[PDB]
């Protein structure tokens, strides 16, 4: 590795992103860390580990599953909107033809939303209520099928993906890459995405050796952590599938059908 | 979903 034009370019670039997805996205992974770690004062959120709990926490706030799935969706808009926003600054993307911009962006906010819902987890649940609120695995587990596999795997993600210790300047350009994926079906032109990509993996790479000097192989893992993230949205594809051909009376508590809206 | 293309149709404007 050398400190010329072309590594300083890279450079230039991953700052570039960084500004940003700092700009587009309020919440960052150091904000929802501080919150985890019980190092925000001005936020203590309130803890839903149980049925009792969750009663007690009533004031902090068609299927039920679609319900919940168009709910969530719904939510959602805010992040898809930022994520749309934070991809008219890759450089190249608005030069690109607009149904593949349109291509790109929708199957790759699945990916980024699943992302940015792992900074939201630790290994005993996930931040809720913007903030204020704190849901239990065991408790999301624990509920009645098929509810109670929803979130399961979302959090087996979430260990091993925040096990990288990346952080909000490494996940700009993560998310980046995310963004040019050049094999989404009914792609266009798929070779000016690439070049794009190209640079991005490039300054993803530079990146993380700067960034993780005790780390072997991030670059691969953090790649292998795609096929993680499609992996789970084919599942949800999946279960909404076999949801709309299978007849089941659910019943579920208004409160966590609420809580359930605030995840994806 | 059309519904998520026309959010990101309309987000790219
Ligand atoms: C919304 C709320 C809660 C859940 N969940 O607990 O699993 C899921 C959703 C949701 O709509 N998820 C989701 C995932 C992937 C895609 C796509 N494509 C759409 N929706
Ligand atoms: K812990």
């Amino acid at each position: 590795g050398q400190l010329n034009p072309e590594s300083a370019d890279l450079r230039a670039l991953a700052k570039h992103l960084y500004d940003s997805y700092i700009k587009s996205f309020p919440l960052t992974k150091a904000k929802a860390r501080a919150i985890l770690t019980g190092k925000t004062t001005d936020k203590s959120p309130f803890v839903i580990y149980d049925m009792n709990s969750l009663m007690m926490g009533e004031d902090k706030i068609k299927e039920v599953a679609i319900r919940i799935f168009q709910g969530c969706q719904f939510r959602s808009v805010e992040a898809v909107q930022e994520i749309t926003e934070y991809a008219k600054s890759i450089p190249g993307f608005v030069n690109l033809d607009l149904n593949d911009q349109v291509t790109l962006l929708k199957y790759g906010v699945h990916e980024i939303i699943y992302t940015m819902l792992a900074s939201l987890m630790n290994k005993d649940g996930v931040l809720i209520s913007e903030g204020q609120g704190f849901m239990t695995r065991e408790f999301l587990k624990s509920l009645r099928k098929p509810f109670g596999d929803f979130m399961e795997p979302k959090f087996e993600f979430a260990v091993k993906f925040n096990a990288l210790e990346l952080d909000d300047s490494d996940l700009a350009i993560f998310i980046a890459v995310i963004i040019l994926s050049g094999d989404r079906p009914g792609l266009l032109n798929v070779k000016p995405i690439e070049d794009i990509q190209d640079n991005l993996l490039q300054a993803l790479e530079l990146q993380l050796k700067l960034n993780h000097p005790e780390s072997s192989q991030l670059f691969a893992k953090l790649l292998q952590k795609m096929t993680d993230l499609r992996q789970i949205v084919t599942e949800h594809v999946q279960l909404l599938q076999v949801i709309k051909k299978t007849e089941t009376d659910m019943s579920l508590h208004p409160l966590l059908q609420e809580i359930y809206k605030d995840l994806y | 979903n059309l519904g998520l293309e026309d959010i990101i149709r309309k987000a790219l404007m």
